């Protein structure tokens, strides 16, 4: 009787939740068109017909139709309800304040009455995930409205976003940093966690460990789908050392302004090579604190951590973990800060994890995701604004967003806070 | 302008009589089909070939 | 090719000699120092394997001549000369076909399932109720599916089976991840998204 | 991996490549279509050296043919093999030079560059990680020898940390077939000393004497000199292509060869050579290589080697070989004529190893040696030069096109010094 | 004086077997144990498993040397190590259940010294036991009756042994063995007392 | 719950420990893929393979050892090869552009760029191993890529792990046989640079045991292949003490504690015995008098010394058969008594004695045939002086006029470096000849 409900919006969350949904109906022995093959526990992410078919409990929110055409043409015709797939008609053209006060602004609507007819449904629901990739107008925006008002209709509901920053070097658009710097100001006042999922960091993973030279964005929507199912998977699933998601937001965030925090997953390997090692826990609990493979490119050594939750699934043991963690503390490259004398959060599932047929991932008996929030996340945020204030020097690109009701210093009140935000990271990174 | 060997034949040179409109030939692994010749040619042949 | 050779399986196996060998009275050789010609020492000019063998490669008359040699034997390297696995005393995977097999009945399985002729559910004659697109008044409606005939779907099965303990070989060999050679055309067709393991597959078998 | 483009330039360059580029493709089983025909999987396992691949499976040169006369080009085009090169690899100009330097490298080359240099570009951009660059030219012709140099010197401009070797044909002054031989090889070694990396040179002479003495042919041909000049310079870098007991790359070659930066100008050699008719009654081995090796007469140049002390020398034995013969066999070598090296430099000899001998042999050596005999060469050169230049004759033409004598007065000087400095560490003793 | 021809000529020929230990204690009647036997100067070794979650600390039991049978005073040769059998080292005596399949090729690959793994004579002597009753065909269907009682087609190992014991004629278990793993057509130990019944006569 | 992590720098390198791991997956009963055989399927029992690989939990397993070099011919062909399953595959760490003979290239231009990897390597490599011994390291030091990152990896191992003991097995340029002509500029800087930071240094030069094979082996025509073969069963038969049991266990640590008087003091060379093969081995007795007297003959020495040029420090000797300490005994007795070979006063006592059951394994289509006895004897002695005299003179010739010097100063090295190195060298020759002297 425990639920999480799941929000879509922009074509990147679009093309990564259909990723995700494909691995949750195959884990749970789901057939593509949700009739069951005469075989509770999946009761988390989908809601009884009444007899055979269930529906998964998302909602998908677009202006553009194309990849909403895609999924409804796709294999997975009848898994969704046919009204829950919300499609617009023009598109916000990466425009920030399009997305944000011209068009969404008569869907969000809809998108509020499909989460109205989804809540009533559920008895305890837990909380709310949301996806959104942040260079794109429509995603920006709509992910900005329903933010807000999902925090001035459900309040203390939990949410969680799983947000794709642009990678600091490679980007697609060229006007992504005010729609970033925009979002970013209004999320931060209104979701309780938001992890970072930037592209090149998973673009070099894939490259160097997956034997993966010319990537599409299919592999690094699986992979984001193994992170989600790794996270919740003790949500639905019998653990020694089970945790619900309202136990991270007094786990893993020290103030109410800091809760941007940075994912890794370990082991990702071929079928080449899984089988040639053990994959123990210990050294997969090292290369899950190699700086190398996190999922953010940020580097960790160049600053203090302050939290650490790492789930486990698999046939993992709690002496092993034990000790591992007793390695990990001994270690001197990997410091902590100084009001933080033990840092970490464990969780132990028995379910292993499931391997996609046809995929590029091999079966593994174990496997762990580690949730770090660490001080050294202030480098994004400092390159940001310096791309911002390149561009807003010379007020390139301004009537983009001026003749469609934004106001001039719109702009000016996000940097404040975005370097009152620096500053409060620089104030927190000291030690007593 | 040079001998060339011929594949059709035990690896020898070409001879005129390879030459042969109708059907295909191999110069250096290439495929050749002749078309028309020159009516002199046909007085070549007319005069030459009959045997 | 002495040494390949000679112990064979019946001599070491309830014989006179054992895997070094006192392997003279099986084949004749030269007593270390001998001053003669042995009509293949000068001219052959056999490397390592020892002066007995030098000698016993010369009369058993295995050998090679000329000046001129022809493709195969011409094109061999020495690590593979030499270290050609272990041969002789007692008598490699058996893998590729465990996972080839994998491929086949894979894709068995899902042209297995297309629902041909009319067998679909009621629903899904037509696209799903929201579904924009154009929807053409001037053509059928309901959407007609040919899918594939029943011929194919044996196509795949008696193959399948016949790889399971059959005549056809287990197909290619390859090597593992560094190998920086050409490997046939990764290149001229991209190929982009496929598992290495798997491009080597594709691109050797064309 | 550790791949390298070839860049050709004049009559001369693009003839050298025509039979080169046959060697090697008969050596990798390749066909006059670009379809792969071998037998064994080495055939494939560096192909990436020389080839690139195209659409279709079929295989294309790394090649730029480059001229400022396009019969050349033209005619090459219909040869065998011929169908290979890229039509877009070939760039030609519509005038002549005449064979005068000035011309080939002032006015018609420094527009015409442009086109070469961006296709070059191109294939330096293209390779995974470069090798270097090789050139094949002839400094008898004044185009090639103009602005092949000035090609060599923007490349060392573009790409400093590559290695440059260049084939230069010089022109001796037996078979002179122009008059103006002395003016454009000396204006091409001023700026081929200062910017190449690293030089063989090769003499008409020495492959008519070596084709007559060793093989005994009654007419050689322009197309046998070829064939001998291609598979001595594709020697060197088979073992690249192959495994081997001691893998040497040509920087592994350059950094053991050349004691001195300026002192880059070598003589090479190819073992064996035996005739038709006498092809039987030997049997190679390692000691009959070697003999035929160090020779006199078996080396591609003119120039007597035992007039002088042998610097250095490098030998890469090719075939299915071991060390102990060939490494006693070079020490023995040494030691038997310790007066015709020199002496501060003990063991002055590099040796290495390569598999795979070539197409139809057991066993080769291709030998490269840095002695002091080729100064002779520029003795002769010189002299001939400055009877040019004493009377100023022929010497309107060249100054008619913006330069004049002092290039010339500084080039000689500069090859005076050349010639004192490497004859210097001749007499030097320890 | 030290045998080096056996030494040369057997080195490589090494026998795995898996046995459980008779002996002394109630406790210790449960761990498994690996013997080796090394012909080239007729030496035994044992090894002891432990299989995990145990808190038997499992290690080298016995190492590499050699010793003989008590009452025979004769040193253990191959022969003597034949599947089912008890050896007795020492003090501690060994049930060999089973063989490695490596040992089993040996095995049977040299008869005239393996005689009860030999099919042939195992069939031989099981058909030559057949002349104390009176008739070939009463004898074959009171055979297959007694070791049939229900006649399903298929029995077990056990079975087929306390059916051939309440026969009584003297057949060892590694007689028992041959015949049951030969006819195993799917390699589970279900015994085709069909074809059994075919191979002695139809 | 005892392992030793094996490194292997440059295609000479890479060429020896081919031979080294073919034997040792023949010792252990490793078939090329990785399985034991697949005919045999109990096992479970006797690890001593743990010394050398590792256990994956079912099925293969995987060497303890890292390979690296710079040119890729080696590495594509070993991965092309018959032990391709064997090697994970990642641990041959291969780049792009050879040093080219070069020690500046492989010390400071090209050998940074890959020392990260290689220490990430050994580092997971490292973390597995919990009674880990030490290291041991393989490389040519005639050649540039090789001399350079083994300095490098040796400067940065000393700081990383810092006690564990490594052994250095070092192929020495041949007195008078040189297949380069810069060798003795990178092996000065080499031998600078592994001084004050390798445990142990043992000398392979060439041309001895080419010798050693056309005189004993009866191989006029030998290759690279079979001394690499030598070499490897010289290394089986020093690391067997620790997988095999034995009267009279030795550990690598038993080393640095009995052969090395002084820490400048580590080169030493070493011979074996017996070397004959069974075309002529059968016909004679192989006794351990006899075989030890054939190891301490001069002419059997693996490096190009004379021992009779300078006195025994000590002498570390080890068999492997069916030997007896009565035999042992007398032998040295035998070996005390002779007048031929004299030890240093303060030294009345030089020899440490080793005991292994397990008799040496012969390889298929090798020259060595199977014997029940065999010694290996290791020697530091004051004769070795003489190399390093040699080289001395060598490297003085060739930088008395600043020959190839332009080479190492345009890749990135000061000028002044050859001339600490030679100092360096003057004061170990000065402590050879210093420790040399009676009281
Ligand atoms: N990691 C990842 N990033 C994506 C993916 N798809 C799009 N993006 C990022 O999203 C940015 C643009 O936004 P999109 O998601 O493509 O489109 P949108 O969010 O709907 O916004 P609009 O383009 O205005 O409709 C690009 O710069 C990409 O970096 C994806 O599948 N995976
Ligand atoms: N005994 C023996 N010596 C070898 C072998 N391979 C190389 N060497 C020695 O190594 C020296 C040259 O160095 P190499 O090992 O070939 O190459 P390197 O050490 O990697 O350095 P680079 O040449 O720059 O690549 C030669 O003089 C040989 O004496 C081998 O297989 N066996
Ligand atoms: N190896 C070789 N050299 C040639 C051949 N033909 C001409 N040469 C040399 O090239 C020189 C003349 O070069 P030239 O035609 O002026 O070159 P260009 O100025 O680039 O056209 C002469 O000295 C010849 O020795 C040939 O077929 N092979
Ligand atoms: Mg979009
Ligand atoms: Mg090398």
């Amino acid at each position: 009787m425990r639920e999480v409900i799941s929000i879509h919006v922009g074509q990147g969350g679009i093309q990564v939740g259909n990723a995700c949904w494909e691995l949750f109906c195959l884990e749970h022995g789901i057939q593509p068109d949700g009739q069951m093959p005469s075989d509770d526990a999946f009761n988390t992410f989908f809601s009884e017909t009444g007899a055979g078919k269930h529906v998964p409990r998302a909602v998908f929110l677009d202006l553009e139709p194309t990849v909403i055409d895609e999924v409804r043409t796709g294999t997975y015709r009848q898994l969704f309800h046919p009204e829950q797939l919300i499609s617009g008609k023009e598109d916000a053209a990466n425009n920030f304040a399009r997305g944000h006060y011209t068009i969404g602004k008569e869907i969000v609507d809809l998108c509020l009455d499909r989460i109205r007819k989804l809540a009533d449904n559920c008895t305890g629901l837990q909380g709310f995930l949301v996806f959104n990739s942040v260079g794109g107008g429509t995603g920006s925006g709509l992910g900005s409205l329903l933010l807000e008002r999902l925090s001035v209709d459900y309040g203390k509901k939990s949410k969680l976003g799983f947000t794709i920053y642009p990678s600091p070097q490679v980007s697609t658009a060229v006007v992504e940093p005010y729609n970033s710097i925009l979002s970013t100001h209004s999320l931060l006042e209104h979701t309780d966690v938001a992890v970072m999922l930037d592209n090149e960091a998973i673009y070099d993973i894939c490259r160097r460990n997956l034997d993966i030279e010319r990537p599409t964005y299919t592999n690094l929507n699986r992979l984001i789908a193994q992170v989600i199912s790794s996270l919740t998977a003790s949500l639905r699933f019998d653990g020694a050392l089970n945790v619900d998601i309202t136990e991270f937001q007094t786990n893993l965030v020290p103030y109410p302004r800091i809760h941007f925090m940075l994912s890794s997953y370990a082991p990702i390997i071929s079928a080449e090579k899984a089988y040639h090692e053990q994959l123990s826990v210990a050294e997969i609990t090292n290369s899950a604190f190699e700086p190398a493979n996190m999922m953010a490119k940020c580097d960790p050594r160049h600053g203090k951590y302050m939290a650490c939750s790492m789930m486990y699934r698999g046939d993992v043991v709690p002496k092993d973990v034990n000790a591992s963690i007793a390695t990990i503390k001994t270690k001197r490259t990997i410091q902590f800060v100084d009001w933080c004398p033990t840092g970490f959060k464990v969780g132990i599932n028995y379910q292993p994890p499931t391997v996609v047929p046809g995929g590029d991932l091999a079966k593994v008996m174990r496997a762990v995701c580690m949730i770090s929030n660490s001080t050294a996340i202030a480098e994004v945020f400092s390159r940001l604004d310096h791309k911002f204030d390149l561009m807003y020097a010379k007020r390139a690109f301004v009537h983009w967003y001026v003749g469609e009701g934004m106001e001039e210093g719109e702009f000016s009140e996000a940097r404040e806070d975005l370097a009152a935000l620096e500053k409060d990271y620089e104030e927190v990174g000291i030690e007593t | 302008k040079n001998r060339y060997k011929n594949v059709q034949t035990n690896n020898e040179y070409f001879q005129p009589t390879d030459l042969v409109v109708g059907k295909d030939v191999i110069i250096n692994g290439y495929s050749f089909r002749i078309l028309e010749c020159d009516e002199y040619t046909l007085k070549w042949f007319a005069n030459n070939i009959v045997q | 090719n002495t040494t390949q050779m000679i112990p064979t399986y019946q001599d070491v196996k309830t014989g006179t000699t054992w895997l070094g060998g006192p392997t003279h009275v099986l084949q004749e050789q030269h007593i270390p120092g001998y001053k003669g010609h042995v009509k293949g020492v000068q001219a052959e000019s056999l490397h390592g394997k020892t002066f007995a063998r030098i000698t016993a490669e010369c009369l058993n008359n295995r050998y090679k001549s000329g000046f001129i040699v022809d493709d195969e034997e011409r094109f061999k390297t020495n690590y593979q000369l030499e270290y050609i696995r272990p041969n002789l005393r007692n008598n490699n995977n058996r893998q590729r076909d465990d996972e080839v097999e994998r491929l086949e009945l894979i894709k068995a399985q899902l042209n297995s399932q297309p629902k041909t002729i009319e067998d679909v559910p009621p629903i899904d004659r037509v696209p799903v109720i929201g579904y924009q697109g154009f929807r053409p008044v001037y053509r059928h409606p309901l959407k007609q599916v040919k899918g594939p005939t029943e011929d194919e779907i044996d196509f795949q099965a008696r193959t399948i089976l016949e790889l399971t303990k059959g005549q056809k070989e287990a197909p290619k060999e390859i090597p593992i991840v560094g190998y920086t050679g050409f490997q046939k055309g990764i290149k001229a067709e991209n190929m982009f998204g496929k598992t290495f393991k798997d491009l080597s597959n594709a691109s050797n078998r064309i | 991996m550790r791949e390298i483009v070839h860049i050709q330039g004049g009559q001369c360059g693009n003839q050298i490549g025509a039979k080169f580029w046959e060697v090697i493709s008969d050596e990798h089983g390749i066909d006059p279509t670009g379809t792969y025909h071998g037998d064994s999987d080495l055939q494939l396992e560096r192909i990436n050296v020389y080839y690139n691949e195209a659409t279709g499976g079929r295989y294309v040169p790394r090649a730029i043919l480059m001229d400022l006369e396009p019969g050349t080009m033209d005619s090459v085009r219909a040869g065998p093999f011929g169908q290979l090169f890229r039509p877009d690899n070939f760039v030609f100009g519509q005038t002549g030079a005449g064979n005068n330097w000035a011309k080939g490298h002032y006015t018609e080359g420094a527009e015409l560059i442009d086109s070469v240099l961006d296709v070059v570009r191109k294939e330096a951009e293209g390779c995974d990680c470069l090798q270097g660059f090789q050139i094949t030219h002839s400094l008898g012709g004044g185009t090639g020898s103009g602005m092949g140099t000035l090609l060599i010197s923007k490349v060392r401009e573009e790409y400093p940390d590559r290695i440059m070797e260049t084939f230069s044909v010089v022109p001796s002054p037996k078979v002179s077939d122009t008059v103006v031989e002395p003016y454009n090889a000396t204006l091409s070694v001023h700026q081929l000393v200062e910017n190449a990396d690293e030089c063989m040179v090769i003499d008409n002479e020495a492959l008519y004497d070596i084709c007559f003495r060793t093989l005994k042919l009654t007419t050689p041909t322009y197309g046998d000199l070829n064939h001998l000049v291609s598979a001595a310079m594709s020697g060197v870098t088979c073992c690249l292509r192959f495994p081997g007991q001691l893998n040497s790359d040509l920087r592994k070659l350059a950094v053991n060869l050349i004691p001195f930066p300026r002192l880059h100008f070598f003589m090479i050699g190819f073992a064996p050579l035996t005739s038709r008719g006498s092809q039987q009654y030997r049997a190679l081995t390692v000691p009959e290589l070697t003999q035929q090796m160090f020779d006199a007469k078996n080396m591609m140049c003119a120039a007597d080697p035992r007039h002088g002390r042998y610097l250095t020398a490098s030998a890469l034995f090719r075939g299915r070989m071991s060390t102990k013969e060939v490494d006693e066999q070079m020490l023995n070598v040494q030691n038997k004529n310790s007066s015709y090296f020199v002496e501060w430099i003990p063991n002055n000899i590099k040796s290495s190893i390569c598999d795979i001998p070539p197409k139809g042999l057991k066993m080769a050596v291709t030998f490269v040696g840095n002695s002091t005999a080729i100064q002779e060469m520029f003795k002769r050169v010189a002299e001939q030069f400055t009877a040019m230049f004493r009377r100023k004759a022929f010497l309107h033409w060249y100054t008619g096109e913006g330069m004049d004598e002092m290039e010339f007065t500084e080039a000689e000087s500069n090859m005076n010094d050349l010639v004192s400095e490497y004859q210097q560490y001749q007499d030097a003793t320890a | 004086r030290k045998d080096i021809n056996k030494m040369y000529t057997q080195d490589q020929y090494i026998l795995r077997f898996e046995g459980k230990l008779i002996s002394q204690n109630k406790e210790d009647n449960h761990r498994k144990f690996i013997i080796s036997f090394f012909c080239g100067d007729d030496t035994i070794m044992v090894y002891e498993t432990a299989d995990k979650n145990s808190g038997i600390w499992g290690g080298k039991f016995l190492e590499r040397m050699n010793h003989n049978n008590p009452i025979n005073n004769k040193p253990y040769t191959e022969l003597d190590f034949q599947i089912g059998e008890i050896i007795q080292l020492g003090v501690y005596r060994f049930q060999l259940l089973r063989a490695d399949e490596y040992t089993h090729k040996y095995m049977k690959s040299k008869p005239e010294v393996f005689k009860e793994a030999d099919i042939e004579y195992t069939l031989n002597h099981l058909r030559k036991f057949a002349t104390k009753y009176k008739s070939y065909d009463e004898f074959m269907v009171l055979l297959i009756k007694n070791i049939d009682p229900n006649r399903r087609g298929v029995i077990d190992f056990n079975d087929f042994v306390v059916g051939l014991r309440r026969l009584g004629y003297n057949l060892t278990y590694q007689e028992i063995y041959t015949l049951m793993r030969y006819f195993d057509l799917d390699e589970n130990w279900k015994l085709d007392v069909k074809s059994l019944f075919v191979a002695l006569g139809g």
